C-alpha cells in the first residue's frame, strides 16, 4: 500500500519530464499551438 | 472589426505559486475568474487587442506553472513581464527577488517589468504594506501596481499600463 | 493513542443547506443567529465597548482593513506598545484602519478580528458563488474550520506571523 | 500508517490524471497540424 | 543525399510490453533498453532503406501500447500505408488480442494498408508461449505476412521492416 | 524476514563488477554446485546432459502444446515417471521435441531464469536497479533452483 505512492510519484516525474519536453518543442516551431482563445 | 495588428508584444507571467497569474490572465482575456481554479499545466498563451495611441496592439500573454525549477523558451522574445506576488502571503514577496534574477538571466533586456500586487481584495490579511513594494519597484526599474483579479480592481489598467510602456519604448526607438 | 475524526451535527448542517439554497446576509437568520451569538460576539468583545460594536459594522460592510506597521496624536489610535481595543501595552506590529484613520492594534487583537473577517469573505463567496466545484458537503466543512477558529480565537488561542 | 494511506495516492492519481487528459490534447493538436514536432532523431 | 523516392508511414500496433517501442529503437538507431518504460504521446523515426534501387524513406509511428481507446486513434492510422501488429511470444494473451487489433485496423485504418505479424521477444526461448507454427498459420490465412523478431538479440529486426517495406512498394508500385 | 549474508553478498558485489560467465569463477562455481547441477539432474542422463549444454548456450526452449525417446502427453522425457505433460522441449537446431513433465519444466525454466538474468548482468544492460536489488533477485533465483533441486514445484 506505501509502494503505491512511490511508483505513482514516479509516474507524476516521467509525465512532467515529458510535457517539458514536448512544450520546448512545440514553441520551437509552430507555438500557435499552444493558444488558449 | 479589425482583426490585424501594428504590433504584436509578447508578455509573461512569473511569480510563486498561487498568486493568481492565471486569473490575472483569464480576468483580462475573457473576464472571468475562478476561485476554485487549479494549478497550471504545461504553457499556454491568451491573446487580446487594444488601442494605443490610433494604433492596435496585439498582446500576447503567456501563463505557467509558478514553481519552476522549458524557462528558456517562455521568456524568449517577451517584451514585457508581469512579476506577481500574494499581497496576503509576505513569502510570495519576499520570492520577488528571486523571479528577478531569473528574469534578467533568461529574458532580453530592455525588458519591461511590473510588479503586481494581487489579492488587494483581502483587506485584513495584507502582509506586504504597498510602500515598502512600490519602493522595492521604483528602485529596481520597475513600474508597480496593486490589483485583484477577484473583484477586478486594476486588472484591466495593470494591462494598459505595461503594454503602453512598451509602445513607447519601441515607438522612440524607431524614432 | 487517540484519533482525530469530524461528523456533522445534522442541526447545524440542515440548517446550514437550508440557508445554502437561498443565501442571505441577514443578521436574523437561523444561520447567522446562531453563529453571531456563539462566534462573532465573543470575538469582538473588547476594553473599548464603543469603537467594538464599530469594529462590527466594518466587517459587516467588508470596509475594514488591516496592514503590517514596520517599525497624529491621541489616547486612541494606540501606538507600537500599546492596544487600541484593549488597554493593554504590547507590542503591536498591526494596524487597523475602519474607514479612509489608523488605529494601533495587538497581534491577539489581530487573529480574533481576521478570524471573523474570513467567515464573512466565505459566506460573502457562496452568496454572489463563485462557489462551483465544491460540493454542499465541503463548504459545509469549510464553515465549521471558520467556526472553529472563531471559536479558539474566542477563548484566547490565537496565532502569531514570526 | 493510519488513514493517511488512502489520501496520498487519491489526490496524485488525480493530477496524473488531468497530466495525461493535458498530454492527449496538446498531441491531438500537435498531429492536426505540424506532426513534424513528434520526430525522435 | 536526404531525398527519397517514396514516403511510408508505417504504424506500430499491439498490447502493453510487447516491444513496439524497442523495435523502433533497435531499427531507427540500432539500440535496444532492457528497462524501457511505457510509451507517452505519440513519437516517430524514420530511416532510409534501398528497395528495388529507389530511395524508401521509412516514417516508424509508434505509440502507448495501451488502447482500446482513446482520444487520437484516427490521426495516428491516418495516412499510414503499412502496420507491423506485435505481440510478446512469452505472453499468450498478447497474441490472444492480435485479432483484436486487426479489428481495430479494419475499422480505423485505410484497406489496402499491409499489415505485417511480429513475432516478438523470441529471445527467451524456454518461455514461449506461441508456438510459431500456429502463428505462421494465422498470418496467411487472415492476409498478412509474418516474422518473428527480437529487439534485444537484433534477430530479424532488420529482416522485419525491410519485408513490409518492399512490400508496400510493391503495391505502390503496381498502381 | 530476510538478511543478506555477507559472505554471499561481498562475493557477488565482486562479479557484478567485473563479471564473466565461466563455469569456475567464485560466483558460478558455487551456484552451479549447490543449485544448478542439482536441478538439472535426471534418471535419463543422456538427454539431461545434453539440456544442460541447451541452458548454458541458451539453444534450450519450452514450449507449451512419432519417436521413442521424445516420450509423449503421458510420458516424461527427462525423468521417467508417466505424468500429464503440457510442455515439450527442444534442443538447439534439433528439431525434435521431448515432452517433459510440469516437475521437469520447474526446474528447468528455473535454471534458464538465472543464466538469463547473469546474462543481462554481465552485458548489462540494467541500468536502474541498485546492487542491492539486483543481489535479492540472484537469492530469488536461487531460491527457486533450491526449491526445484529438492522436488517443491510450481504449477
Ligand atoms: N481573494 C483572492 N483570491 C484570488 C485572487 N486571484 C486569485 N485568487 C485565488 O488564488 C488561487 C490561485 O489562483 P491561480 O490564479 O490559480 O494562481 P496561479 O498563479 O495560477 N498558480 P500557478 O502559477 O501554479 O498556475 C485561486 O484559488 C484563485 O481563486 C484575488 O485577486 N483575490
Ligand atoms: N527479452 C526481450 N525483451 C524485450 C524485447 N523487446 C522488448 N523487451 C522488453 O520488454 C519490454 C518491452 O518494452 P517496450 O518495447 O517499451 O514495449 P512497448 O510495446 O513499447 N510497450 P508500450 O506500448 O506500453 O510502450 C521492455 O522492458 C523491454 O526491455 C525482446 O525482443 N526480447
Ligand atoms: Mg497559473
Ligand atoms: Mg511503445
Amino acid at each position: 500500500l506505501m509502494e503505491a505512492i512511490q511508483k505513482q510519484e514516479e509516474i507524476n516525474f516521467r509525465l512532467q519530464d515529458y510535457i517539458d519536453r514536448i512544450i520546448v518543442a512545440i514553441m520551437e516551431t509552430n507555438p500557435s499551438i499552444l493558444e488558449v482563445k | 472589426r479589425d482583426d490585424e495588428y501594428d504590433y504584436l508584444f509578447k508578455v509573461v507571467l512569473i511569480g510563486d505559486s498561487g498568486v493568481g497569474k492565471s486569473n490575472l490572465l483569464s480576468r483580462f482575456t475573457r473576464n472571468e475568474f475562478n476561485l476554485e481554479s487549479k494549478s497550471t499545466i504545461g504553457v499556454e498563451f491568451a491573446t487580446r487587442s487594444i488601442q494605443v495611441d490610433g494604433k492596435t496592439i496585439k498582446a500576447q500573454i503567456w501563463d505557467t506553472a509558478g514553481l519552476e525549477r522549458i524557462t528558456s523558451a517562455y521568456y524568449r522574445g517577451a517584451v514585457g513581464a508581469l512579476l506577481v506576488y500574494d499581497i496576503a502571503k509576505h513569502l510570495t514577496y519576499e520570492n520577488v527577488e528571486r523571479w528577478l534574477k531569473e528574469l534578467r538571466d533568461h529574458a532580453d533586456s530592455n525588458i519591461v517589468i511590473m510588479l503586481v500586487g494581487n489579492k488587494s481584495d483581502l483587506r485584513h490579511l495584507r502582509a506586504v504594506p504597498t510602500d515598502e513594494a512600490r519602493a522595492f519597484a521604483e528602485k529596481n526599474g520597475l513600474s508597480f501596481i496593486e490589483t485583484s483579479a477577484l473583484d477586478s480592481t486594476n486588472v484591466e489598467a495593470a494591462f494598459q499600463t505595461i503594454l503602453t510602456e512598451i509602445y513607447r519604448i519601441v515607438s522612440q526607438k524607431q524614432m | 493513542i487517540v484519533k482525530d475524526c469530524k461528523e456533522a451535527d445534522l442541526s447545524l448542517y440542515n440548517e446550514f443547506r437550508l440557508w445554502k439554497d437561498e443565501p442571505t446576509m441577514d443578521r436574523t437568520c437561523p444561520f447567522l443567529d446562531k453563529i453571531y451569538q456563539e462566534d462573532i460576539f465573543p470575538c469582538l468583545t473588547f476594553s473599548k465597548s464603543e469603537l467594538a460594536s464599530a469594529v462590527l459594522e466594518a466587517v459587516e460592510n467588508n470596509t475594514l482593513s488591516i496592514e503590517p506597521v514596520g517599525l497624529a496624536s491621541a489616547v486612541e489610535c494606540g501606538g507600537p506598545k500599546k492596544c487600541a481595543l484593549t488597554g493593554q501595552s504590547k507590542s503591536c506590529k498591526h494596524r487597523i484602519k475602519l474607514g479612509d484613520n489608523y488605529y494601533y492594534i495587538s497581534p491577539f487583537c489581530r487573529y480574533r478580528i481576521t478570524s471573523v473577517c474570513n467567515f464573512f469573505t466565505y459566506i460573502r463567496y457562496i452568496q454572489q458563488g463563485l462557489v462551483k466545484q465544491q460540493d454542499v458537503d465541503q463548504m459545509f466543512w469549510e464553515v465549521m474550520q471558520l467556526r472553529k477558529e472563531m471559536s479558539l480565537a474566542k477563548l484566547g488561542y490565537f496565532k502569531e506571523e514570526l
